[PDB]
């Protein structure tokens, strides 16, 4: 069943640049929709920052 | 990334 075996078809990896992220995926909270980031359940934890995308937020897990 | 594909 769920957890730890999620796919987010749709969703690929902004950190390492894997294809739709697998376990759960990492929404970003604070960057905005048009670049809807994302992170592997170890990617997660990378803490990373672009033109938009900043430390200054939280991520959020999705189980689903 | 949102790469999740969907109707115009
Ligand atoms: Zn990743
Ligand atoms: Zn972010």
């Amino acid at each position: 069943g769920p957890l730890g075996s999620v796919q987010h078809v749709g969703f690929k990896c902004d950190n390492c640049g894997i294809e739709p992220i697998q376990g759960v995926r990492w929404h970003c909270q604070d960057c905005p929709p048009e670049m809807s980031l994302d992170f592997c359940d170890s990617c997660s934890d990378c803490l990373h920052e672009t033109d938009i995308h900043k430390e200054d937020h939280q991520l959020e897990p999705i189980y689903r | 990334a949102r790469t999740k594909q969907t109707a115009r």
